[PDB]
């Protein structure tokens, strides 16, 4: 074709990345439905905090899809021991992925597979969002939608308890564990399986009442729960500001509608407040 | 060097929709179907779905290609 | 949503002298590789457009027995991509028989409407074979398919705006009292709408309404008002001028609609039969 193929880039669930020519290619029912909902959804964005989709050309029922080539991701920003991420950091990887999800949501489309992994950060420190390939519409009240979305480790608490019927917080759950993931360096919420997630989650946030969340017994998997007193946010992130503390209980409101949206996080006084955000020609890099 | 918020500017060539929260006291939510516990318990609301709606009837009608 | 859609941007035509130029030059461009390849074998233009309109027909029958039951959203989708197709694809180069099957089938992937391909293909009214072959035909086709779309597969129809209009009607104009029976002569004049190449040329929204002032109409209710006072189209004069014509040449489209005729399709599916047979 009219890209040549340089360097691998790596696999994942669904297909093998390479670098080419700089641009990277990911690679009886006919073509994949996961390339498809990935052509179909980016065709239809544009926004700088949104992976941009170049081209897709295939043979037969195989077809490989043209993306920018993003230099690094969050996962290895927050794995890099070598790097430190200052609050400036933080609120830059912040902001840029609210924006993205800002944009994401007005467009009715749900990420629904947020994780820093899929975060993608160019040479000029341009977070992207990626991988697009569990991203659904919602808003329609005719389209049911499974519960086995988001990894296990950002899935929020509705959809454990099964949730067909969801909106926007179970990105903005995700963007919290993606924010605690910023603030510890280590997976907030590592459980092994659903019950131990939501054990977890019960254990370090507490056991929501009804209060909290008035119809969480409705759902179809809700299980009653040892009541957890749960650990307060400034023990959890002893170096959090109370404007931060504030945005991390508004991402973590067990209350799906309570949990702020991101035009609601956007507009919290921890972006506004001192310091600003870092530009990102100054953000870290993982050199190796 | 600090943020300050700059709601989107979409040019949706077509009548302003009202806000999601507006809905419900500008009685557009009596003619949507109620959301059930269960909707309401995973966040999905009939606003939503109205709102949606609504920004779908709006879209574009004032555009000429 | 369609105001930054790839469908406004790309898809939605000028005027229908337009298509006619663009389905033209697809004619054109494949009479000039079939005799640079190698009479009255070829199509005209004006038949290829009837052969379109006969298997979007097919089209829509196929939609409406398929089991289990497709959303009218793929149905619309599906339509929509037959159209387009055959903007730029002459129907003696790839057959509007597969071709429109690979469009429901690429509209039930887009839409999420997740549908077996052995269940896909047990709709047709063919042998198991037959069945086989189809759906060899149909994954062979789905990539061409793609393509010829430039890859835009969202497709923005008029039913979710109309629904929207219902829901405003209801809630800004008490004057008209129950906005819900005007919805069954709309959707009439909806399904009319969609025969014809407004799809290509107006926006869903406008095809929404002019659906929903076309019932009025027809039930003696004006609702001039709504667009004046409801749309705040007071305020803008020449928008709405701008809106009441399209909505006239949109009805002018429904007007002179012509369904083809049963012995200009057989004479035509004969004259395409042969067309395939060669080359
Ligand atoms: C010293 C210098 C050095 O640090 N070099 C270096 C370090 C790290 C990278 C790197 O991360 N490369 C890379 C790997 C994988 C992916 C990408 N970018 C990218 N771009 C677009 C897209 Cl769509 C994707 C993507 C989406 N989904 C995916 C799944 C799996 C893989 C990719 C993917 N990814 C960049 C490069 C250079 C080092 N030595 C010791 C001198």
């Amino acid at each position: 074709k009219r890209y040549e193929k340089l360097d691998f880039l790596g696999e994942g669930q669904f297909a093998t990345v390479y670098k080419a020519r700089i641009v990277a290619i990911k690679k009886k029912d006919g073509i994949n439905r996961t390339a498809l909902r990935e052509i179909k959804l980016l065709q239809e964005l544009s926004h700088p905090n949104i992976i941009g989709l170049l081209d897709a050309f295939g043979h037969k029922s195989n077809i490989s899809l043209v993306f920018d080539f993003m230099e690094t991701d969050l996962e290895v920003i927050i794995k890099d021991n070598s790097l430190v991420l200052t609050p400036s950091h933080i609120k830059a990887y912040m902001l840029m992925t609210l924006q993205g999800l800002e944009y994401l949501h007005q467009h009715w489309i749900l990420h629904r597979d947020l994780k820093p992994n899929n975060l993608l950060l160019d040479e000029n420190g341009v977070l992207k969002l990626a991988d697009f390939g569990l991203a659904k519409s919602f808003g329609s009240p005719n389209r049911a939608y499974t519960h086995q979305v988001v990894t296990r480790w950002y899935r929020a608490p509705e959809l454990l308890f099964g949730a067909r019927m969801y909106g926007v917080g179970v990105d903005m759950w995700a963007v919290g564990c993606i924010l605690a993931e910023l603030l510890l360096r280590v997976p907030f919420l590592p459980g092994d399986s659903d019950l131990d997630q939501l054990t977890r989650i019960f254990e370090t946030l507490g056991t929501p009442t009804e209060e909290q969340w008035p119809d969480m017994c409705s759902l179809p998997d809700y299980v009653t729960f040892k009541s957890f007193p749960g650990i307060p946010l400034h023990h959890i992130f002893s170096a959090a500001g109370d404007d931060l503390l504030d945005l991390i209980q508004g991402l973590f409101l067990f209350n799906p509608c309570a949990r702020i949206t991101a035009t609601q996080a956007l507009k919290m006084k921890y972006f506004s407040n001192r310091p600003g955000p870092t530009p990102g020609c100054q953000l870290p890099r993982p050199n190796c | 060097a600090l943020y300050e918020y700059q709601p989107l500017q979409i040019e949706t060539y077509g009548p302003h929709v009202p806000e999601l929260e507006m809905l419900g006291r500008l009685g557009y939510l009596n003619h949507v179907r109620a959301a059930s516990p269960q909707d309401l318990a995973g966040g999905y609301t009939s606003s939503l779905a109205c709102h949606r709606a609504l920004q779908d009837a709006f879209s574009g009608l004032f555009w000429q290609p | 949503m369609y105001h930054n859609s790839s469908q406004k941007r790309h898809w939605t035509f000028s005027s229908e002298e337009q298509l006619a130029r663009l389905r033209a030059d697809a004619n054109r461009k494949f009479r000039c590789k079939a005799v640079a390849n190698g009479d009255p074998v070829f199509l005209e233009p004006h038949e290829e457009m009837t052969l379109c309109k006969y298997y979007e027909k097919r089209l829509l029958e196929f939609c409406s027995v398929f089991k289990p039951a497709m959303p009218r959203s793929v149905v619309g989708t599906a339509c929509m991509y037959f159209k387009r197709f055959y903007l730029n694809n002459s129907v003696m180069e790839y057959h509007p028989r597969i071709i429109m099957l690979t469009c429901a089938f690429l509209a039930c992937k887009v839409d999420e409407f997740n549908v077996s391909s052995p269940q896909f293909v047990g709709n047709l009214r063919e042998s198991p074979l037959g069945q086989e072959k189809a759906l060899e035909q149909i994954l062979e086709y789905e990539l061409l398919l793609i393509q010829q779309l430039n890859f835009h597969l969202i497709v923005h129809n008029p039913y979710r705006p109309f629904e929207g209009f219902l829901i405003d009607l209801k809630t800004r104009y008490p004057i008209l009292e129950n906005p819900e029976i005007l919805r069954k002569t709309a959707d009439d004049f909806l399904n009319r709408i969609a025969l014809t190449d407004a799809y290509l040329l107006y926006t869903p929204s406008q095809i929404a309404l002019t659906a929903i002032l076309s019932s009025a109409s027809r039930a003696g209710i004006t609702m001039e008002s709504y667009l004046s006072e409801s749309l705040m189209l007071k305020e803008n004069r020449t928008c709405l001028s701008q809106l009441l014509d399209i909505m006239k040449s949109m009805r002018n489209l429904v007007k002179k609609y012509e369904p083809p005729r049963s012995e200009e399709v057989a004479v035509l599916k004969q004259k395409l039969e042969r067309c395939h047979s060669a080359e």
